[PDB]
RNA sequence: CACCCCCGUGCCCAUAGCACUGUGGAACCACCCCACCCCAUGCCGAACUGGGUCGUGAAACACAGCAGCGCCAAUGAUACUCGGACCGCAGGGUCCCGGAAAAGUCGGUCAGCGCGGGGGUU
RNA sequence: UCCCAAAAUGUAACGGAGGCGCCCAAAGGUCACCUCAAGACGGUUGGAAAUCGUCUGUAGAGCGCAAAGGUAGAAGGUGGCUUGACUGCGAGACUGACACGUCGAGCAGGGAGGAAACUCGGGCUUAGUGAACCGGUGGUACCGUGUGGAAGGGCCAUCG
């Protein structure tokens, strides 16, 4: 259940990986997809889907993992740690991955 | 031969060499390797450069200072805050 | 008397009275003087004494209680093991602790049922009245 | 095969009849548990395959068999062996076992007169109790092994017992009088 | 950190929690809606998962009230005790010097502090 | 293993209690998912417990065993795929008079799981053991009595 997201969060071994973070909101239809790091309560990049969902609410999927990946090179950012929340990576999710996996 | 018991019951010998405990304390130096404690199970879990022996035996990943972070019994926490 | 369910076997050490208030469910009360281990046949000697002087009704708190298991020499040597299960019972009494309680007898019945039971006891003792409330 | 038949005359009476703010806070059934507590007296390999079948007909669902929970006890009691066969029901396949009762199952019943009306399930909720077996649509003596029943559970979103008693005889249920 | 609010995610993980009570719907989130497939139920789209609205804000959530319960908790005093020095045949006890509880009482609390994105001041 | 053991470690007695001399081809590796005991109220064989349902529920359960520590963000419970229950090595510590014993990051060859970060050199840990000598067996081609082989030995492995 909750015990779903603390499971994933806990496996994410914040820095000694040395990555970054990736959060993703896919449990409604404003996904999230942010990038935080581990040290400072910090999120760096990030892109939403509310801001202009492309008619598509659930097909969004790439356009913000693909809006994502671009963010990212924008900052630098090419290292990464993926938190499917309690998403048990298949659809809407597993495009996002591949929409960010391709984009940088 | 008898029809009473193989081994005489209540009896009082027994026991077991044994060690355990804290190694490297809040404020030492520490080399990469080197055990900071010695315990049965997670009394004290791991943190930063702190690493976890199948016997729950907390070492140093790499060297530099142990602390010690007291949440409050069970989030117990022994972590090495680099030097350099 | 003796416990219903235990270990069998204990140990010793003393210091100054740890739960033991003045006036909880009785008027009267007799309170130690002395540190000692209350046989549980003194207890028993003490109730009867208490029992008979106060006839019909039924009005004694027996505050103490005998847990501590005591041991013994069976006859002879040392060449052997720990001892004597079965011995006998004590109650641990250190100096402030109420061992027992009067209700519904007179100042004068019961200054004398603890005079009397006074005299079955292995250590000096005191009778008291009221005026202790605690914690309710 | 009813749906708008739990809609159209249940839901808006409900208001018609307390009076709740929305469509939402009126009472609903949420699911129907089918139980059959075989076994301890009836510890056969062949009595495992037997009820199971005997619910696959009326149901159109495969059952489950919760095995004990490794009670040893001092009578026949022991480890996670099969002692009970369960069916949940919820939605559409739901509707067409409830349907199913009130026209087949609860009239054409050998002895019937209605169902225990009093306070059941406290926080809002039924606990259906048959006795027999050869009281169903789908099940006859003709293709079996024995002589059994069942035990039926009725999940509602209801608040109340007193919310609950309405909802369940509305949608058509006896009740002794 | 102009200011209000919401969705994510932290440090802190009961002075953050529960109960009771009230406000919020079509921004956000929640149920809801249907499912033949992707994918899934040792049975059941319950949950995972897919396509999507409406309908509602019921349930859930968020926010606000409150000191009934939890949680936190003094000052004083005592217990105990390092060191100094004694009493008693003994179980056991005392004095001087610092250290110092636990429980209880006074009382304090329905937290505080970041980062990002979304929507408002008609 | 606990207590004695005097809040570090250690500490004796024919002192107080109690286990071990194995087990598991999954009860291992990894990736997924699941969450317990008990009680109240309501119901088929039933009815003290059972299989079902809602309401309370740091855990009062479980962990192959003894007990202690530990643990639900799982070490508990279920499944897919697997053989790291690997070979060559060990920075640095723990522990012991020794001889033993413990933990271990990191490197190479090869792999297993996972999209992936990663994890894997048996099992939640703390018992399930036995120096050396003589010898059985598979590998190896170091020695091999003038030379070349061979017997015999050595060396890895492993059994008594
Ligand atoms: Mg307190
Ligand atoms: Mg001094
Ligand atoms: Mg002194
Ligand atoms: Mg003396
Ligand atoms: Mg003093």
């Amino acid at each position: 259940r909750r015990k779903l997201r603390t499971r994933r969060k806990v496996r994410t071994t914040t820095a000694a990986s040395g990555r970054l973070r990736l959060s993703v909101y896919r449990s409604s239809k404003h996904i999230y997809a942010q990038i935080i790091d581990d040290s400072r309560g910090q999120t760096l990049a990030a892109a939403s889907s509310a801001a202009l969902k492309s008619g598509n609410k659930t097909d969004t999927a790439a356009a913000v993992g693909k809006a994502l990946a671009a963010a990212a090179a924008e900052k630098g950012i090419k290292q990464v740690v993926f938190d499917r929340g309690s998403y048990k990576y298949h659809g809407r999710v597993k495009a996002l991955a591949d929409a960010a996996r391709e984009g940088g | 031969a008898h029809k009473k018991g193989v081994g005489s019951s209540k009896n009082g010998r027994d026991s077991n060499p044994k060690y355990l405990g804290v190694k490297k304390f809040g404020g030492e130096v520490v080399k990469a390797g080197n055990i900071l404690v010695r315990q049965r199970g997670t009394k004290f879990k791991a943190g930063q450069g702190v690493g976890m022996g199948r016997d729950h035996t907390l070492f140093a990943l790499s060297d530099g200072k142990v602390v010690f972070i007291n949440k409050g019994k069970g989030a117990r926490f022994i972590s090495i805050e680099a030097a350099q | 008397k003796r416990t219903k369910f235990r270990k069998q076997f204990r140990g010793r050490m003393t210091g100054d009275a740890k739960g033991g208030d003045y006036v909880a469910f009785g008027d009267y009360g007799l309170i130690a003087m002395e540190p000692a281990w209350i046989k549980s046949n003194q207890i028993e000697a003490c109730r009867i004494v208490m029992s008979r002087h106060f006839r019909r009704g039924g009005k004694i708190y027996i505050r103490i209680f005998p847990d501590k298991p005591v041991t013994k020499k069976p006859a002879e040597t040392r060449m052997g093991k720990g001892k004597g299960a079965v011995e006998y019972w004590v109650s641990v009494v250190k100096p402030g602790r109420v061992m027992f309680e009067v209700a519904g007898v007179t100042e004068e019945q019961a200054k004398e049922a603890f005079r009397l039971a006074g005299h079955k006891l292995p250590i000096q003792t005191k009778m008291v009245k009221r005026e202790v409330y605690d914690e309710a | 095969q009813l749906k708008t038949k739990y809609n159209d005359q249940v839901r808006p009476a409900l208001m018609q009849q307390f009076g709740y703010s929305s469509v939402m806070a009126v009472p609903r059934i949420e699911k129907i548990v089918v139980n059959e507590g075989l076994g301890s007296s009836k510890e056969d390999s062949k009595a495992i395959d037997k009820a199971a079948k005997e619910l696959a007909l009326i149901t159109l669902q495969k059952p489950i068999i919760t095995k004990a929970k490794k009670s040893i006890s001092n009578f026949k009691l022991r480890q996670g062996m099969p002692v009970g066969i369960k069916v949940t029901l919820r939605g559409e396949r739901m509707y067409v076992f409830l349907e199913k009762l009130i026209n087949i199952g609860l009239p054409r019943i050998r002895d019937f007169r209605g169902i225990n009306p009093n306070a059941f399930d406290g926080r809002g909720n039924y606990n259906l109790g048959i006795k027999e077996q050869l009281i169903f649509p789908e099940i006859t003596y003709d293709m079996v092994d024995k002589t059994r029943g069942m035990d039926i559970t009725i999940v509602t979103t209801a608040k109340t017992d007193e919310e609950a008693r309405a909802l369940l005889q509305s949608m058509g249920l006896p009740f002794r009088k």
